[PDB]
RNA sequence: GCGCGACCCCAGGUCAGGCGGGACUACCGCUGAGUUUAAGCAUAUAAAUAAGCGGAGGAGAAGAAACUUACAAGGAUUCCCCUAGUAACGGCGAGCGAACCGGGAGCAGCCCAGCUUGAGAAUCGGGCGGCUGUGCCGUCCGAAUUGUAGUCUGGAGAGGCGUCCUCAGCGACGGACCGGGCCCAAGUCCCCUGGAAAGGGGCGCCUGGGAGGGUGAGAGCCCCGUCCGGCCCGGACCCUGUCGCCCCACGAGGCGCCGUCAACGAGUCGGGUUGUUUGGGAAUGCAGCCCAAAUCGGGCGGUAGACUCCGUCCAAGGCUAAAUACAGGCGAGAGACCGAUAGCGAACAAGUACCGCGAGGGAAAGAUGAAAAGGACUUUGAAAAGAGAGUCAAAGAGUGCUUGAAAUUGCCGGGAGGGAAGCGGAUGGGGGCCGGCGAUGCGCCCCGGC
RNA sequence: UUGAAACACGGACCAAGGAGUCUGACAUGCGUGCGAGUCGACGGGUUCUGAAACCUGGGAUGCGCAAGGAAGCUGACGAGCGGGAGGCCCUCACGGGCCGCACCGCUGGCCGACCCUGAUCUUCUGUGAAGGGUUCGAGUUGGAGCACGCCUGUCGGGACCC
RNA sequence: UCGUUCGUCUGACUUGGGUAUAGGGGCGAAAGACUAAUCGAACCAUCUAGUAGCUGGUUCCCUCCGAAGUUUCCCUCAGGA
RNA sequence: UAGGAGGGCGCGGCGGCCGAUGCAAAACCCGGGGCGCGAGCCCGGGCGGAGCGGCCGUCGGUGCAGAUCUUGGUGGUAGUAGCAAAUAUUCAAAUGAGAACUUUGAAGGCCGAAGAGGAGAAAGGUUCCAUGUGAACGGCACUUGCACAUGGGUAAGCCGAUCCUAAGGGAAGGGGUAACCCCGGCAGAUAGCGCGAUCACGCGCAUCCCCGAAAGGGAAUCGGGUUAAGAUUUCCCGAGCC
RNA sequence: CUAUCCAGCGAAACCACAGCCAAGGGAACGGGCUUGGCGGAAUCAGCGGGGAAAGAAGACCCUGUUGAGCUUGACUCUAGU
RNA sequence: CGACUCUCGGCAACGGAUAUCUCGGCUCUCGCAUCGAUGAAGAACGUAGCGAAAUGCGAUACCUGGUGUGAAUUGCAGAAUCCCGUGAACCAUCGAGUCUUUGAACGCAAGUUGCGCCCGAGGCCAUCCGGCCGAGGGCACGCCUGCCUGGGCGUCACGC
């Protein structure tokens, strides 16, 4: 159990350190799982998320809809994706928000500091299986 | 515990200062000024809205309490005691079916154990993994403010490991294991030999430390014990059987 | 018609430089009350405090005996325990109240002034110049002989003799300490309810990781994180660890002896008187005024006095970490605390809106929903809105919107009333509501198979 | 308040907040541990969730085991009686005898203060065989105390609240 | 404050601005008047939760026991031992 | 009764034990059913939509009808008291959903020039001007407004400040003060030096600083136009002045 | 001109519950208690007998081991001279 | 029957208690020592495409620059090569810069954007090869070390 005395385990500080966190930080928790087979590819677990990844909501009340993903909107915590989007009473259609830990991305927008990330988390991650 | 009170200054950041009689309301004091609600509200009281509390809690209260070290000891022994006596366990609320034998005693071989899984194969051949899973399975959120206060979760009290060979990796084993606690045998606790105040925690002890209770605790000896200054008590009746003594050729 | 040097003092927007104000927790100095207690009150107490006025730091202050003790004596300062609610002080009333000893934490001792280069200021600053650059060096000015440097500090020391013993610098490479970044185990498998599965069942997995947090309901395995550690970047380093070159003296120190010198702080101590303060009592410190030293001497030894002896220390100059304090600031962590009339005055554009000329006073105010999906459109209305409709799991959760109490008001249905009503005890008449409100099962028998 | 329905005072009603608490000393009572001891409370070493826990010293720290005097000083040389719970012995038992804790009452003894007393011995001013006392002690002839907790009470602190 | 009726109106006259005096102080043709609706001692904050032998209040049930206004002393008589 | 004690009921935590909960927790409502003498508890139904209870030990900011208690709300009083000074309004028409209150016209009146007129000082600070208006406000009303919203507007050599002094105020050196702070003539190489000359020097230095008046003193401006709102003399036109 | 009525707007003091009397008793002057008299919906506008009506913890008096202003031949001190 | 009053239930209101929360408080503990004449704390005024507050910043003004991360901000619009890169971002962080008027506040004062004096980059014409307009920047107080110019028969030596 916790034996670092310098992280907190209070609700008050850790929920200050969720919903005040800066951008650079929300990225690291706007990370959703890779999907089984890329898993098995690129030897991670978890990444966070890009602008034109393909995500596939898995737990939302719209599972099963693929779709890329069009805008990580980091202040309400959720990101907007082609097509998973619903109609006001007027008719205007509007993105609806799924939150990144509730997609799982099924392909990747290999950018080469993103494959270098994936280098580095995955020999963290082998490196102590082995 | 850890201290708690209220601020010196709570209340009496007012100044008010009381209207006195006359002016058809009550003698309480009353803030001046004006423009705005708090004008003329009452203050300083216990009874305001915005006023003391009667007898605010100060930090030096009586925190902590000194039991005497003899008292301490004694307590221990009466624990340890209460360990050993099946319906005392059964009756405290362990799930002790399968256990073979009392007082449950492991070889040292479980010393050397390092993971989490080896320590659950290891309660399986014992009978404490019901209980262990009696814990396990009633983890739930703590009702009440302790939900918001740092005290989320509660569970249940699993069974307490007892090593003799400190350093060893047990207490690391099985560290993660919700409602087990792991203890060394120099330095029992009263906190986890008789939890709540009730007898009878289900102690499981390493071979290792069984040998040495007797050179940690000793005798009815001067000076055998490896505390100095200590004997164990001796009760106020030789032999508790009411039975036995009543029905006894003498008595009858 | 002077040119000189010194002194003392001018003016310089001269060259180079230091000062002032802010914060208040803690720390140093001065100043300095009363409400209160004494059942009045005046000394006392509150209190050597609050307020006032100043000064610093990361701590401040103190500090290396002019000490205590009376012992077999010990040995700087600071803090904790004990001494001790004791000795003492007090209209001996209320009350007030330390110290030595002892045990602990940490322990480090130092440098000046004076007699002492007189073949000879050996010292320091500044301008300029160089380099290797927190300094060194050269040159030129100045300071200074009314004394800079060196030796000395009482535990000593200066001299003289002595076999003898002891002294130097520069590199590298780390460790150590500090900050920062990155990385790191495991289900989102099947069925069901559900708007949502984080729920229930079933099949499994991690755990040196079941602290905590997020995610559409009780999530170890969706996510951030937590355990183990791994990696790399930067700092100060001035602490030590080993390697390498550099080899330590006729100078200084230590040690042994000698006996010759042996230099030590002045309107200061100390004394009288006054005032304050103290536990300090024929006076505990301090302060004003007056008197005013001593060198075979001076201050102490808790009762003033003189004599004899004894114990002890050496003031009137200076520096010094550590242990200790910490409602301020910066950064952290925890809680048997408070849960929006609580907790800071302030959960929120709170020291804000507002009041006062001004010193100053000073609130109230949190919650839709999972997601605004924040109500299109049709129709009545001048319009706000209404009625349909629509979004939603629900909008009767509809922008002060989680639940939604009583006081109090309306409408519907019932009941009753000759200047009160309400309440207790009787039943009676109405209602409204109760099938655990109220049972049908036991024994004897004969088949007909179980 | 002697006396309230009172022409005595407060109360229009509702909701929420609202008044003997904390700390120090002491004391009695009760519980626990030990018991001529008892406290580890300031420190130290440990402490793999921990401000916890466990260990440590104490050969004299606090209180207690010695008190009387202002002080110099001195400092308990060993208890009997009456009534008694209870046990025991005898008797067929009624009754009788023995030992009799606690407690109550009575009388003493010893220590000390004050007074009184004085063989010997001795460092000549000390000791103290014997004998004492209408005196005084918060004494002894019973070792029971220490620590913790709780209530109650007194007092200091805002001190039940305004 | 309003209405009518009144006092004085070349004077020790009426008045604006600037300025001086600030709390046991000011200023007063004197009423203890005025000193910001406050004056026989302003206002603001603090010591301060001043003290009170005096007034008011003092929060759940049942069971059991259950009184005193009397002595003595006190600057003591509304109080306390 | 004052008072004392015992046994219990209840609220909120902590250490334990037993549980409930999206097939509906907490809370609250009920002419629902019961248990206890009672504090109180148990069950039923509704709303509610996420937590909660029981037992043992133990702890506490723990139980309200009062305190002219504190904060917040609500009543009866009550559609009641009331809306009354300053003479006074009336008629057509227009706008408008709507007119006693708006606008135009007409008529009657008042202020009567020490005014209910035209402008300023202090004070206010955008109230000024235009366009629009759901609410609130204008103690009736409103199409309207000094309200709400969006825009716009204040032009100076000559008008003032600026300059000089008054009562007075602050101050450099100095004197006092524990220090903040208090004294300005106390006489000090006095704050400042000045003027003629720089192609430089000579002479003088006397009651020796600053601040203080939009009513005192005072370099200079008049006429006519012009804007939705500036100006008389601020802009334009002409003519002047310092 | 109000008061009255109407449209519109629309408070507050106060309020244990409330409001008919006689006599009695009683905290010695009752709306409530006892014995009687009586007593018939709901409203309108006045009025000032009562509600020992409202306003205010009585200022008159007393108690306080509470103050304050002032005085002086009170007690203890003090600047100044 | 009905109105009024009292009252019971159902439903609706007013009101915001309770129930569940909580980016806040309080309390304890620990680590460090870092303001200012090189202009601090405080104050004022400005500053965004659409902003009033608060948060930020200073005429380079809700930011410039380096480094780190690596594809956003977000209420609307827009430019965006801003995408396997000299690189988005109300991102983090900090060394390179800016830092308006004030304020110990410092030229003199201040209900004044008041009144001065000096240097001076740069330009004009030449009343000369000097003068006019300047971008900027100085000018406070006591003080130390030094230097300059000085004063006084205060002490003198030498001199006319
Ligand atoms: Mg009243
Ligand atoms: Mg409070
Ligand atoms: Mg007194
Ligand atoms: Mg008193
Ligand atoms: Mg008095
Ligand atoms: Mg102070
Ligand atoms: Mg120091
Ligand atoms: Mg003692
Ligand atoms: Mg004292
Ligand atoms: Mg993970
Ligand atoms: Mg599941
Ligand atoms: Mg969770
Ligand atoms: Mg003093
Ligand atoms: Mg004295
Ligand atoms: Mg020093
Ligand atoms: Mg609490
Ligand atoms: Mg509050
Ligand atoms: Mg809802
Ligand atoms: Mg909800
Ligand atoms: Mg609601
Ligand atoms: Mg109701
Ligand atoms: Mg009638
Ligand atoms: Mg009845
Ligand atoms: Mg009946
Ligand atoms: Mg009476
Ligand atoms: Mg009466
Ligand atoms: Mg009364
Ligand atoms: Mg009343
Ligand atoms: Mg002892
Ligand atoms: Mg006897
Ligand atoms: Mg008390
Ligand atoms: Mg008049
Ligand atoms: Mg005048
Ligand atoms: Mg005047
Ligand atoms: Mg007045
Ligand atoms: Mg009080
Ligand atoms: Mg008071
Ligand atoms: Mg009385
Ligand atoms: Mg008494
Ligand atoms: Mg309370
Ligand atoms: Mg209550
Ligand atoms: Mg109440
Ligand atoms: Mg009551
Ligand atoms: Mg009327
Ligand atoms: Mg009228
Ligand atoms: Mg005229
Ligand atoms: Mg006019
Ligand atoms: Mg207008
Ligand atoms: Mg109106
Ligand atoms: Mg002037
Ligand atoms: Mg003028
Ligand atoms: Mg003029
Ligand atoms: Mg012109
Ligand atoms: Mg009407
Ligand atoms: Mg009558
Ligand atoms: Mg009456
Ligand atoms: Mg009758
Ligand atoms: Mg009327
Ligand atoms: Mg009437
Ligand atoms: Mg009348
Ligand atoms: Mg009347
Ligand atoms: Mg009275
Ligand atoms: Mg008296
Ligand atoms: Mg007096
Ligand atoms: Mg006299």
């Amino acid at each position: 159990m916790k034996r670092n005395p310098r992280v907190t385990s209070s609700r008050r500080k850790c929920r200050k350190a969720h919903f005040t966190a800066p951008s650079s930080v929300r990225r690291v928790l706007m990370s959703a799982a890779l999907s089984s087979e890329l898993r098995h590819k690129y030897n991670v677990r978890s990444i966070p998320i890009r602008k034109d990844d393909e995500v596939q909501v898995v737990r939302g009340t719209y599972k099963g809809r693929e779709g890329k993903v069009v805008q990580v909107y980091r202040r309400r915590w959720v990101i907007h994706v082609e097509r998973i989007t619903r109609e006001k009473v007027n008719g205007s259609t509007v993105n609806v928000g799924i939150h990144p830990s509730k997609v799982i991305v099924t392909k990747l927008k290999l950018d080469k500091d993103r494959k270098a990330l994936l280098d580095r988390k995955a020999r963290g991650r082998a490196a102590d299986k082995a | 515990r850890q201290p708690y009170a209220v601020s010196r200054k709570a209340g009496h950041q007012t100044s008010a200062e009381s209207w006195g009689t006359g002016r058809a309301v009550s003698r309480i004091p009353r803030v001046g000024g004006g423009g705005t609600h708090r004008a003329g509200q009452g203050a300083f009281g216990n009874m305001c809205r915005g006023g003391r509390m009667f007898a605010p809690t100060r930090i030096w209260r009586k925190w902590h309490r000194r039991v005497n070290v003899r008292l301490r000891r004694v307590a221990v022994a009466s624990a340890l005691a209460a360990t050993a006596v099946p319906a005392i366990v059964t009756a405290r609320g362990h799930r002790i079916e399968s256990v073979p034998e009392f007082p449950l005693v492991v070889s040292d071989s479980a010393e050397g154990i390092e993971k989490t899984a080896q320590a659950i194969k290891v309660l399986k051949q014992l009978g404490a993994y019901a209980d262990a899973e009696k814990a396990k399975d009633s983890v739930g959120i703590r009702p009440g403010k302790g939900k918001m206060r740092n005290r989320r979760y509660i569970n249940r009290k699993g069974p307490l490991i007892v090593y003799g060979t400190e350093g060893s990796k047990i207490v690391k084993a099985f560290r993660n294991l919700p409602g087990v606690d792991v203890a060394n045998v120099e330095r029992l606790n009263l906190l986890d030999l008789a939890p709540g105040g009730h007898l009878g925690r289900f102690v499981i002890w390493t071979e290792s430390a069984f040998k040495k209770l007797d050179e940690v605790y000793g005798s009815f000896e001067a000076s055998s014990s490896k505390k100095k200054g200590f004997v164990l008590p001796r009760p106020k009746m030789t032999n508790a059987d009411l039975g036995r003594l009543i029905n006894s050729d003498e008595v009858q």
